[PDB]
């Protein structure tokens, strides 16, 4: 587990699986649109099973009030994920809470995300976005599953 | 240092040292915060008509008949005191426009002035800022409602929980129909009086 | 919190009350001028304060000259001036400050100055609470060859305030009484077309 | 009872009874005047007697230094009483000291007014007016009385 | 020491953000301009501070004149000026300040202004955090025979930074508004022939 | 208050009010329909405003498994008052939980009533109904007001 920026807030949703291909880019979430006066947090859960034959290298990370240069549960897909759509580069995205969903190590990745606003209390304001990058692409032999899922597990906490 | 010789407004030498002012006296009624004004009642203009213009003595009350049937709408207005409206006419709203941000919450009271024999009953609701005016008394019923009879009490006050400066809207409806005996008087009117709550507040200060 | 509306703010941030134009002039203090603040003080019925004038002078134009001024002020009781060569620019009774164009503004207060204990906005009765009056002019016996123009803030300490009462909502018409006129009323809200929105 | 800013102050003299028909206006009385060095208070009492079958409200407040834009016991008539004859609304009377007489509630109304005044001691200045409105317009059906009384009482209180 | 590196060290040193010519004018207070504080700023999402700006004024040429101005500073809720000769200039709710050319320049300062509880310099919803608007005239009912340009300084004090985020490499295209150029993306570092060496 | 049987339960819901005119037969509604597994009491509560001068005498009370010969929340109207509309006759009403509505005396009548099933648990099944009978007929001289109104306000106790 890791908690984001170290402090505890104070059901099970899972969102419809996307499809890991060996050309993807990328995809992300905002929050607290893809369950859909307020004040709750989050306790983002990814997992992407995959065989012992095949390599790549995910990177999952929150980034709290994430413009772009309302997705829903669907979710979305990057157009130019260097820059992340939106002008910060992907090699210093490591600043922000983030995890790695290695396939050759462990498969999990959870992160709790308290509250982050400048207000104590808030439908049209987005707080933070959930980014999945495949840093490394995904590659296999010939044979095998060319699509590899991944699945995304939320639960509020201390909602009000 | 830099700042010398400059003249801010917002920020001396006396002209009659040997002058001594006359001592204060014990005058009854000071006012030492401005939060004291805007703590009483004050006679709301609901009746806002524009046909009210050249007898401008028929604003402060609306009226209630018997022609009108059960489950109809009666009177219905916002409760932004800032924005302009039925609130100009109250010292809350006319303090108001004296400052930019305010905050808290408020209270509306009405007051019945027809005759002794009158009975009925009316469902004053009101609803939070967001959402949309009820279409129906059984949609008004739902929500945050007062059940007001005058054959019993004359006066009752619904207390807005919380504004700030996409505003809450009251309602007024009509529970049952005006009945009254052979003898009196058809009509009555209603006069409703507002006034601030003990947590309102003014932030800056602006000239109108 | 709760002092950002209290009666000591709510008559500060000293603001324009008077302009003058010499192209000798008097100027007695007066708070009911310009109507924004006349009608803030007209608020309550007695008030109690005291004042801190500031005089910011220059020609026409913006432009400033190394000019050398008197501004002068007369008590309630006493003779004003009629005239550039007047006994009453010489009698010492009466305070006056001295100060070149080419300086900071002349900053300069006076006291509470009344017979009574407090200013009277509203009188009922017969004949009261004048505070003075102030007197400019170049110092000098033959003339000035440069026109000024000058403009006076005031502002206001230590208030206390006693009786509220409504506000106005009518034009004004006089500087010194209520008359309104009475055959179009001006209704203090705005209309509807009727009365269910 | 309703005391004056809450200050106390340290025979029964009764005016005429004004008729209150259909279509009047207002009244108003200054005072001291209306009992014609000086020093004292007042404990005005107006009452409104009416059968059950009238309707009405009335609004009687006290106004220290009410100029306008010398009655007697007489009393006068208002001309424009939505702007009080003095420039100020009728809607924000109620800062000041006040009762209602609303005529399906009590029918009477006592107000206990202290000496306010700039000077500790003071016949040509009148201190306070004393008005009295119909906000709410009386009405009745045929046959009845077409004229209520209302009758005021006026009581000195710590003379000097 | 550490204290080289602090987030008061690193918002310091009071510099140029706007320049101004008069050949009235209204300049609204934005430190989203120049590019290279623009990026600085950008590291972390709320920041909470206060601003202390200084005008120093002068003619082309660089030569100095007496004249009078008057800087007028606006709340974020006010109606701006829109003449020369307009009320705004007048009403005395949103402070000003005045001071002679041939004199030191102006020092003021201005303090967290916001209904919220530090600033937001990402916002993700639709529609806030406006800081004021000063406006700059020359005193007088004539036309002043002068022209003048001055260039306005702001220092920043009390700074408090919070949920830091990744810096920008892409150039900027727009002062609200982070769109870039979705077709030429520029690489961050430079580029070498063959990773040997 | 009645207590139906002797035995307690263990928001304000505000039906709409019915039109008592002079001719009128009678009203009736059904539980839980009108609301409209389940276990809940009840608290019914009849309010009928009227002027001094209007005569009558209603009778509410309520009838468990009260079979006919789904109104809703509007209710319904009994076609022959008499026989209750299903061979009971009206006479003997009294034995089951009621209260008298006599218009000379007081306006309000309210009645608590368990839960009374074969079941301990229970959305086609009525449990009782709640009728209203003219017994006296209205009357009232020419002029006044031809209709008197009814209010039923229905309150669930010990829901679950």
């Amino acid at each position: 587990i890791v908690i984001a920026y170290g402090e505890w807030p104070e059901r099970f949703f899972t969102l419809d699986t996307k499809s890991w291909a060996k050309d993807s880019k990328g995809w992300y979430w905002k929050f607290p649109d893809v369950l859909t006066l307020y004040r709750s947090g989050f306790c983002v859960h990814v997992q992407c099973n995959a065989s012992k034959f095949h390599q790549g290298a995910l990177l999952v990370a929150v980034l709290p009030e994430y413009v772009l240069g309302q997705p829903g549960q669907v979710g979305a897909v990057l157009t130019h994920p260097y820059v992340l759509d939106a002008g910060i580069p992907l090699s210093q995205l490591t600043v922000c809470p983030h995890q790695w969903i290695n396939l050759r190590t462990n498969n999990c990745a959870t992160i709790i995300v308290p509250y982050m606003n400048t207000v104590p209390f808030d439908l049209n304001h987005c707080n933070f976005g959930l980014l999945v990058i495949p840093v490394v692409p995904l590659d296999f032999n010939a044979g095998a599953t060319s699509e590899i899922p991944i699945t995304v597990t939320i639960a509020p906490m201390c909602a009000e | 240092k830099p700042g010398t010789n400059q003249f801010l407004t917002t920020d001396s030498a006396p002209i009659l040292p040997g002058f001594h002012p006359t001592p204060p006296i014990h005058i009854p009624g000071e006012v030492h915060n401005l939060l004291e004004i805007c703590r009483v009642e004050t006679i709301l203009e609901v009746n806002n008509l524009k046909t009210n213009e050249t007898t401008p003595m028929q604003r402060l009350c609306f009226p209630v008949s018997v022609q009108s049937k059960t489950g109809e709408l009666c009177a219905a207005f916002r409760a932004d005191p800032g924005r302009d409206g039925p609130w100009q006419s109250t010292i809350l709203g006319q303090l108001c426009r004296y400052y930019t941000q305010w905050s808290g919450s408020l209270e509306v009271t009405f007051m019945f002035a027809g005759s002794f024999m009158a009975t009925g009953k009316m469902l004053i609701a009101y609803t939070p800022p967001g959402g949309n005016v009820p279409a129906d008394r059984i949609t008004a019923m739902l929500g945050t409602h007062v059940i007001w009879d005058f054959g019993l009490q004359s006066s009752v006050t619904l207390v807005v929980p919380w504004i700030s400066n996409t505003t809450g809207i009251i309602t007024i409806w009509y529970q049952t129909n005006y009945v009254v005996p052979i003898g009196a008087p058809t009509t009555a009117y209603i006069v409703a009086l507002a006034a601030a709550q003990d947590n309102f507040t003014m932030k800056l200060c602006k000239d109108t | 919190s709760t002092q950002e509306t209290a009666i000591g703010n709510f008559f500060s941030r000293a603001g324009l009350v008077s302009i003058i134009t010499m192209p000798y002039v008097n100027w007695d203090i007066d708070l009911m001028g310009y109507a924004q603040l006349r009608r803030k003080c007209e608020l309550f019925t007695y008030m109690r304060f005291d004042a801190e004038f500031t005089f910011v002078v220059a020609k026409p134009n913006g432009v400033l000259v190394p000019q050398l001024l008197q501004y002068m002020y007369v008590p309630p009781g006493a003779p004003k001036p009629t005239s550039r060569d007047s006994f009453a620019w010489q009698t010492a009774t009466n305070p006056s400050v001295f100060v070149k164009m080419t300086d900071p503004p002349a900053q300069v207060s006076v006291p509470f100055m009344s017979p009574a204990s407090a200013y009277q906005w509203f009188y009922d009765g017969y004949p009261n609470n004048m505070m003075g009056t102030f007197s400019i002019r170049t110092v000098g016996t033959e003339k000035s060859p440069h026109s000024i123009t000058l403009r006076v803030y005031m502002r206001i300490k230590h208030v206390r305030a006693w009786i509220p009462r409504p506000l106005r909502n009518q034009p004004y018409l006089f500087k010194t009484n209520p008359n309104y006129k009475g055959n179009d009323i001006k209704c203090t809200s705005t209309s509807r077309d009727k009365i269910t929105t």
